[PDB]
């Protein structure tokens, strides 16, 4: 019964850098809109979010390979620990 | 390699050891 | 000289813990029961929401504000990269603490630069 | 083995297995509750829909495992007893009267069970949506109080809800609560 | 080192390069028009969208040849890798 | 037992049985009503079409019980059609086909169109409270100043609790079957 | 089509009545007072709104039962 | 019964019956119009596509009944006359030119059927365009009302469906549409 | 052709006139005014749309 | 295959010019009414512009389609 | 009557006839172009793909009449000439080199013709997509500039695309152009 | 020639020929690659699967010509050894080692054929992923541009197809891809 | 039945006539 | 039953008549 | 059936005529 | 019974009669 | 049937003519 | 029962009748 | 039939002519 | 039971009666 | 059919010519 | 068991009764 | 016929020529 | 086991009883 | 034909040439 | 396991009991 | 293992017990 | 290993124990 | 292996131990 | 054929050349 | 063919060369 | 083919080489 | 081939080398 | 190839080495 | 190969080592 929460936890762990970067970017843009009253911030937010997200994904292409081996070990022991052995 | 590295990588740590 | 109105974020920083605690309290009790009054739960939701809630001369100044924001963003990204790329290895439960620490650190990093 | 007619009955029953499971056993409640929670998180595809459907199917198979084991026949009456246990009987009586406390028929009991399960699942979904509605309202109120009103809290609220839900392990406790409501975990 | 990962990083790099200029022009235009609106108190969102459309269309029109050349070179490299996979 | 031609007729009818049920019985009404309710509740696919179609099929089987028991039964089916179809459209189709005793070929499209129209009408009737509550939520959100706040993500709980308080599917199915039953 | 016209006008009138009270209270702490006033008004009138909506739903269910 | 070769011919014709109907028997117009109405009303799967195909097939059979009755060379001639009635002759002549190698003959069967099919598709698109106009008008009006109210994130299609449905019910919809199509494709 | 252009212009004119009155006649006051206008002009709106659809049906029947 | 890039440039310019008139008049109306319910006036203006330029849009688009057909006649 | 083994060969050829047509005649271009047009119009399955395939088959029969009649009265050479004049000879030469080491074997001509025809059909499809993509982008831009952040343009572009295709006459002129390119030579 | 046992064996082998070809030749790689490319273009059913399967079968026949010739020379009028050598050349060592019984040159095509099939599937999927890169690049660029313009209600599927088709036509696509595959499978 | 009232059902019009 | 009240159910109108 | 009110359903027009 | 409660209910009307 | 109305139903136009 | 607008369930009206 | 009015039905045009 | 008036549970109303 | 008309249907143009 | 508690349940009411 | 106008329909151009 | 708080599991109620 | 006006159809270009 | 804690943790409740 | 913490996965509470 | 750090990975907890 | 950046890779923890 | 324009039609460019 | 043009067609570049 | 052009096509670069 | 321009195509790099 | 400062450019790296 | 820079692709790291 822990498969779903394991999946969600792993997803949130892996995507944490992009999530936090984009959240902070939109918070900063909100501050700018607070100091710039009559301005449309949604389109600018979308543009900067797209650019920052793709840049972060590119510079983050060095933390993906070993996760496969970690998943090897974890899934092996997990499927081992499912039956009444 | 530096100590306060910009971002860790497996080769960086392996060379550190 | 009215730039420094950022104390509001520091004041509302406690909303982090307030929201976490209250929302997960209500979710946990609902999942423990799945049978309730149907209106006591609604009143509890309202109460918790309430407690949680509690010429072109100016263009030069605007561009000054924009360059200040860009400069502080670049400086913060330079100084706080390893923390994020190590939070990639963080356990799920402790991720929120790192999130809050980074948010507070950047909001203190702003300080009108 | 299945000489002449039991073979036909078995093949027909196996061919009707998908629709029987979809309109019959506990799969409906689990699927609806899972999809409701996924929508309540504010993101349509945070888990893959196939994953949620498969988890619901596995839980339904576990629920029906004691029924099949007790069937060894007596399995039909066991299934009837389970349906009577987990549905409203007034609707079943109404359907049976439409057909024409003695007994109940499967035809007059299956739609009543399906409607009862749908009602219960919607009740659970309504009970679960409220905390996330509260978080969205809190984010919007904070943004309005600070002054910035052109921002969209839609993109802000989703990471907060996701991180809270995964930090406090909502899925595991939810699945345990549902399957405990239905049967007893070993 | 892991030709597959190398190709993935190459694809992300090409994505960033291709999406740099139009996204930058769009966000610069949006910010400039927002600041102008804040200064002169007009409160209208159609002007930034129109000027953004003009700028993005012009940029995409101008960069088409270079886009095609880089993409064709990348595809030829992929075919060369396929020849000896 | 059917040696020569009754066998062929039975096999042909059973081959055309699902199409005849879908386009000549009450199944269309219930299916359309259920899908309309699902769309109105702001849910994409939560009540999967298999479940709703199965419920509608069971209800249609209950409705067609006297027709099945009659079988001579063709006249009873024709009487049922004339009872629940629109006679003007049947008369027009009869006039078109030729140049009392309405033809079965004329009755089928008239019945299908009448059922579709009635299903749309009852769906529009069902949409109204949900539309009202959605608009009220949107209006109060606009009044509070949350202009960019999505009303869809916040009105779904209210729609669901309203439908639960109404008992929703049970009373809806009772109403539909009572309309199509009692002779 | 009398029933259709009645249902449409009834829905419009229900929208008017439901959105009249909080609007009149609010439109007719820079934000806290308004927020708390709207919240208390809605909470006090939430039961009445629910009862009226349930009555209308029962009416439409009865109408579709009849035809 | 039937001779050896006539049996083969009739069996082949009955085998190719679905594709002969697909190539065009006024069923194309009905099917396309019904599916376009379903798409316009904002519905994706509700009207049970097989039901629309069934009623379209029944209408096509009703239209084709004079052809079938006058058939049984008479049937082929009557079918060709019907096609010439309901096609664009210029495309038929062009296909005759493409098949053989400007003339004036009765017509060619293989050169007339695709022309009839294309003309039917064009007419079906025309009627679909005529049908979409009130629905798109209603959608735009509701969108304008919602935007002028002040809401920016309210999808108009969420609320346009009941109004479109009630308008189509008031128009009486499907019956009148079927009457219009059958009056187009019937004489007198 | 002729009727296509006529129908397009008629649809645009209907859009224009339908957007004219309710907008042309205080966000809460604006909302209540819109609601009152919708309640008062609903019959006229429906009748205009039905007449337009009848014109469409006549054009279909003519073929 | 320079014809392909030429067609792409034609499509981009056509999109820009088609969007130029209604978006431009909407922007002009918006700035004029902001210099001193803007959406109603903006919608009236864009509807009038579409009503006036409908025939021009249609004829230009049909000319482009005929050009494409001519290109694919023997391409 | 017929010979024994010749009967076997004829039966085998007729058995493989549908696949040979599907991978060895103009049916490919017509089918691909019509499916591309259907996808471009935005419709899901309205045009009733059976109808489009039947029209493509009839047009293919019209195109193949000369070669079929030439073989009806040794048409293999004529078929080879048709393939040679409607393919790229570089791919055929490469497949010839794929053997041991101006004949242009029939087995070496079929893949080359198929791939060349698919490429040409894709080019035609791209040429077709442009006006519809332009219409979609124009209507989306108009809706967005109007001030609406919702009401996806795909719910309004269908009537405009349909009326544009009606005014262009669409299918008839497209089929005339294709068949004029192919057989009118 | 085939008195009473070679006849039975030959008929059985020819009856198992469909599955033997579909799971023991180069057809799998070509079919998978073509299907994956067709799906990567954004289309669903534009090129019929019959065409792609026929092209794949012809290419497989081209690749299998020497071994087919040897088998026809030997058996019908040594080929098994050649087929085993071909499988050994085009298999993965690890899969064959796993399919070996236990206890730490792999033979017995009974235990080698599944390894060959899995290796073919793996290689074909790798090729498909390689070919997916420029198309996903075009898709992401279009998505980013559309989001930058401010429009978000329309998916980039509408605009991605013509650009992907242009890229594939400019690359020449199918011809060079088939040449690359044949060069990979023919070195000598 | 009045005549100065708001939008009324067709039953009201028929009764007025 | 009132008369100056806004739109009412057909039952009310029929009872009034 | 006054003509100065825009609520002019076809029954009203037919009665006026 | 609240004969002037400004709301409607079939049971209330049938009880009024 | 006064003229100058924004819309004109076909019945009103025919009666005017 | 309060007999007023606090909550009006079917049981409330049935009892007050 | 006012000449200077906006878009008019074909009936109005053919009546003016 | 008190006059809670928030929302009466069915058990609460039955006990009150 | 004045030339100064905002819009001109094909019938108007053909009648002017 | 109190009556002015913050959260109750059917267990609470059944036990209190 | 006018030579300077906002719209130039093809009929107008052919008439000018 | 204070049941007056939000966190009152069924174990808490059973123990309190 | 004018030359200082907006983009014109190919008819205008071929008439000016 | 203090009572004034955050999460119930059923094992903690069992320990406190 | 201080109690001033978060969820504190079962190992922590079991060790504290 | 420390005790007041915000990160308490399972390996860290086991090492501390 | 500085204790700053309070999240560390498993290699860092293994080297620490 | 003025040059103050964007990408021109092939006829215009060829005529200029 | 100005050398300082913004966008030049391939024909323009070929003519300039 | 000016050197200081913003973006040069492949033809421009090849000609400049 | 300027060392600092907007685009650095592979041909430009090869030419510079 | 002085310093990219934002990208990799593998040809530049190989030229430097 | 400056240490204080961006991504520093693995070829650069291996060159440093």
């Amino acid at each position: 019964l822990t498969f779903l929460t394991l999946l969600a936890s792993q997803a949130v762990i892996l995507a944490s850098p992009v999530m936090i970067v984009l959240l902070l970017s939109e918070v900063l843009l909100g501050v700018l809109s607070r100091f710039a009253p009559q301005m449309n911030a949604f389109s600018v937010s979308l543009t900067i979010k797209s650019l920052l997200a793709i840049f972060i994904i590119f510079i983050c292409s060095s933390t993906i390979y070993f996760s496969k081996v970690q998943f090897f070990l974890g899934e092996h022991k997990f499927f081992t620990n499912l039956f009444v052995r | 390699f530096p100590t306060d590295s910009l971002v860790s990588s497996p080769r960086a740590e392996k060379a550190r050891l | 000289t009215v730039v420094i109105i950022l104390v509001g974020t520091f004041t509302i920083i406690s909303f982090f813990s307030l929201s976490d605690v209250m929302l997960l309290y209500r979710y946990v009790i609902i999942n423990d029961f799945e049978i309730n009054e149907g209106k006591y739960f609604f009143a509890v939701v309202i109460v918790f929401f309430k407690i949680i809630g509690f010429t072109i001369k100016e263009f030069f100044k605007s561009i000054l504000l924009l360059i200040i924001l860009a400069l502080t963003t670049y400086f913060f990204w330079i100084n706080d990269r390893k923390i994020i790329f190590s939070q990639v290895f963080s356990s799920v439960d402790g991720l929120y603490l790192i999130w809050g620490r980074l948010f507070k650190d950047i909001i203190l990093f702003f300080l009108a630069f | 083995m299945l000489s002449d007619m039991s073979l036909i009955a078995t093949l027909s029953f196996f061919t009707l297995l998908p629709f029987l499971v979809a309109a019959g056993t506990c799969y409906i409640k689990f699927s609806i509750v899972f999809v409701m929670v996924r929508n309540a998180l504010g993101l349509q595809q945070v888990p893959s829909n196939m994953t949620l459907n498969g988890i619901a199917l596995i839980m339904a198979l576990f629920v029906m495992k004691p029924i099949i084991e007790a069937g060894y026949d007596s399995g039909l009456m066991e299934y009837k007893q389970y349906l009577k246990k987990h549905t409203d009987l007034e609707l079943a009586r109404f359907f049976q009267r439409s057909e024409e406390n003695n007994d109940y028929s499967l035809f007059s009991l299956l739609p009543a069970y399906a409607l009862s399960e749908i009602k219960d699942a919607f009740k659970i979904g309504f009970y679960l949506y409220l905390p996330f509605v509260v978080v969205d309202l809190v984010i919007s109120s904070i943004l309005l109080a600070l002054g910035m009103m052109m921002m969209s809290p839609i993109t802000i609220s989703v990471p907060i809800k996701l991180v809270l839900f995964v930090a406090l392990d909502g899925w595991g406790i939810l699945s345990k609560a549902l399957i405990e409501q239905y049967i007893n975990i070993p | 080192m892991s030709d597959i990962v190398y190709m993935g990083n190459k694809a992300l790099y090409l994505i960033l390069i291709f999406s740099l200029w139009p996204v930058g022009i769009a966000t610069v235009i949006g910010l400039s028009i927002g600041l102008l609106q804040t200064v002169t108190q007009l409160q209208e969102q159609t002007l930034p969208f129109g000027i953004k459309l003009i700028g993005v269309s012009i940029s995409l029109l101008l960069l088409s040849g270079w886009y095609g050349e880089v993409l064709l070179s990348f595809c030829h490299e992929i075919m060369f890798l396929i020849k000896s996979g």
